[PDB]
């Protein structure tokens, strides 16, 4: 059902050498970032 | 820089890429004119 | 390090090499705050300042000071390249 | 022509966060023994 | 290990050149180029004639220039 | 002797083996050395 | 309208169909004779 339109978005995704190293509102427009978790 | 490959003897401009040789003058295109070395 | 120049609060040294056309080559050590400030240099202070459209830089190169000695840079410019 | 010097070597006397690879890198400039 | 020393010298017969070095005093300064230059096998023909110190308040100032001619060759 | 093709147009030096030309005066290479005609 | 391509250097007079140099004395073959310019 996939159209060769669609399979290009699945293609487009990343893929990463790697490492070496619910939906809530908000009340305010302030965030705070530590280790990459907002 | 402006290379002229061949000298010709005449007594007729030959063409802006040689060098015109009349009796006792070396003639050569250089600002727009025939400029005699001598 | 910082001394409170206009490239980022330090100082930077540049090589130059050039060609002054219808004269010869040479080679010119400076410091100057920018690439561009290096070659306005040369068009102001130079020896050939006054006809200052003579000077085709072709080169200009960061020095930078080692922790030690060393000989930092080093252009000859000999008389078989002019 | 002429060398503007691209490394200084020194003694040990004369003198963790994440790491970017896990293999160290050889940079060109650098010289390298030759057996 | 202290202070940088602008060189302007001449190689003998084979033409001009500018250097920089690190040194402690201008005979460190000279001693840098003829023991570490291009010219090692050939060390005397280094004349060095002139060494200015780098002196930083102005930084922005031309240190050395050597222009080799079509008649100096 | 050396035989030279081309002449050349510039206010730098061309390569040893062509004629320097510039504004009205002549030059040639022998024995390391532009000499110049005239 | 003859022209003449290579400049060949010499102490003594080479072909006639080349130019002649020797120690600044541009010397070419017109006339028939070697015709000096300068």
């Amino acid at each position: 059902v996939l159209s060769p339109k669609d399979i290009k978005y699945i293609e487009t995704m990343p893929d990463y050498i790697g490492q070496g190293a619910v939906n809530q509102n908000m009340i305010g427009d302030e965030i705070t970032v530590r280790d990459g978790t907002y | 820089m402006k290379t002229l490959r061949t000298l010709k003897i005449s007594p007729n401009a030959p063409d802006i890429n040689s060098v015109w040789l009349y009796k006792g003058t070396m003639k050569y295109f250089n600002n727009g004119e025939w400029e005699t070395i001598g | 390090v910082d001394v409170g120049c206009a490239p980022d609060g330090a100082m930077q040294l540049w090589v130059m090499e050039y060609e002054v056309t219808g004269i010869g080559k040479g080679c010119a050590m400076c410091k100057a705050i920018n690439p561009q400030q290096a070659e306005m240099l040369l068009k102001s202070n130079g020896i050939y300042n006054g006809s200052s459209y003579l000077y085709k830089v072709t080169r200009i190169e960061q020095v930078i000071v080692p922790p030690c000695n060393g000989l930092m840079a080093e252009q000859v410019v000999t008389y078989k390249d002019v | 022509a002429g060398k503007l010097g691209k490394f200084q070597m020194l003694g040990f006397q004369h003198w963790a966060p994440q790491k970017a690879t896990n293999l160290m890198v050889q940079l060109l400039a650098f010289y390298r023994g030759k057996s």
